């Protein structure tokens, strides 16, 4: 009845792809190769962390980021691919913001960065538009009761980043250190900014 | 289409595997990983055969079972090559004698395409607006969940970009639209099983229409 389908082995199917391509000489040289370096050190989350943490400490660049999120990335020329409209949506003490792509993995690449295996798990796309704050819980983040969720669904072309809150344990931190605080997770919106006392 | 990739909704699945700040690994955890994506921008951009629209479709365009017991890399590899042998570009036979084995594709669509709508009916940021109830068996970009539903503006685009249902077929119809940010309330969209407070759906103008 329901059977898998015959196939070969994933490697064998992915390089077949690619033994095609460029056979026909469809693949500039260096192009794969080039893209690969461009995905694991240029789209880094580093990048968001760096606009949170600015937008911690200048109010002038906060106010950009949640008018013209596009320009204030913009300023950093840190824009690209699967991220030339980018939208910041920002966590108050009663508001809470987390991103999904239910209908296939839609995230900030150029800011975040590439999406982990959770965040295109089948379990992820389903369950938090549905259950937000059971789905937080059971990853480790506890929302309280007066806290409204607020879930965005990257549906179109509009590429969404979440701006957390400023963890009260900083008193005077400079920049750089606040960068350390802000995870990949609290781009997403997933996890909640804390002071690494250890 | 509503094809298993609309799972936004679904009840059944277990727990997601993460723990915050958890580490996830590499970026890629495979050597053939990267290669899906970037033999799409090669036939996007290099190549100019096809959209990334038309690449999120030809996966919505697998069989079902299919894509449930298929990761998400291979996905992609899977959609890329069925659009290298619609478009022409490439063969089937090539595939499996290039792999040394069975390379089953995606189905091909049983639908055309929508054109853009004519009825160009701009929205304010404040409005309340009610999503169009309509079925389009081809690609579409909006989630199951909304049809009928109504909600607030909360932000309206600035750019327009072409409409999906068109040039996701590869359809010159696509004309150019804005999207809208619709803020809905959970009750609204899941009724009392809800765990949350609102949801907010990237939605193409072409979708809503004026709640009264
Ligand atoms: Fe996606």
């Amino acid at each position: 009845e329901n059977a898998a389908p015959a196939q070969a082995a994933v490697s064998d199917r992915a390089w077949a792809l690619f033994r095609a391509l460029d056979g026909k000489g469809l693949v500039p040289d260096g192009y794969v190769e080039g893209w690969k370096k461009t995905f694991e050190e240029d789209f880094s989350p580093r990048r968001g962390a760096e606009l949170v943490a600015r937008a911690w400490t200048d109010p002038e660049f906060r106010q950009l980021l949640l008018t013209d999120g596009t320009a204030a990335v913009a300023q950093y020329g840190y824009l690209g691919p699967q991220g030339e409209y980018i939208v910041a949506v920002e966590d108050t003490p009663t508001l809470k913001n987390v991103i999904v792509c239910s209908l296939c993995s839609c995230t900030a690449w150029p800011i975040l960065g590439l999406p982990p295996t959770w965040y295109k798990s089948f379990e992820y796309r389903a369950r938090v538009v549905r259950e937000p704050r059971k789905v937080l819980s059971e990853m480790g983040t506890e929302i309280a009761s007066d806290i409204e969720i607020r879930v965005y669904d990257t549906t179109a072309e509009t590429r969404y980043m979440v701006l957390p809150q400023r963890p009260a344990g900083t008193e005077g931190w400079s920049q750089e250190q606040l960068q350390e605080i802000v995870t990949k997770d609290c781009l997403i919106g997933v996890a909640i900014p804390q002071v690494p006392t250890v | 289409m509503d094809g298993v990739h609309d799972l936004a909704g679904v009840q059944g699945f277990g727990k997601v595997p993460h723990t915050v700040d958890a580490d996830i690994g590499p970026t890629f955890h495979a050597e053939w990983e990267h290669l899906p994506y970037s033999l799409m921008f090669a036939g996007v951009a290099e190549l100019g055969a096809f959209s990334v629209d038309e690449v999120r479709y030809v996966v919505e365009r697998m069989e079902p079972r299919h894509y449930m017991m298929t990761p998400y890399y291979e996905r992609y590899v899977i959609g890329v090559a069925t659009l290298m042998v619609e478009k022409g570009i490439l063969t089937q036979d090539e595939l499996e004698s290039l792999a040394g084995g069975p390379f089953p594709l995606s189905r091909p669509s049983e639908s055309e395409g929508r054109p853009a709508p004519v009825e160009t009916t701009t929205f304010e940021v404040g409005q309340r607006v009610r999503v169009r109830d309509e079925y389009v068996p081809g690609h579409i970009r909006m989630p199951a969940y909304c049809r009928g539903r109504v909600g607030t503006i909360s932000h309206r685009t600035t750019e327009k970009w072409p409409f999906p249902d068109a040039i996701g077929h590869g359809r010159n119809d696509a004309g150019e639209e804005p999207t809208y940010h619709v803020k809905f309330a959970a009750e609204e969209l899941f009724g009392s099983d809800t765990d949350g407070g609102s949801v907010v759906v990237d939605l193409f103008e072409g979708y809503l229409e004026p709640a009264a």
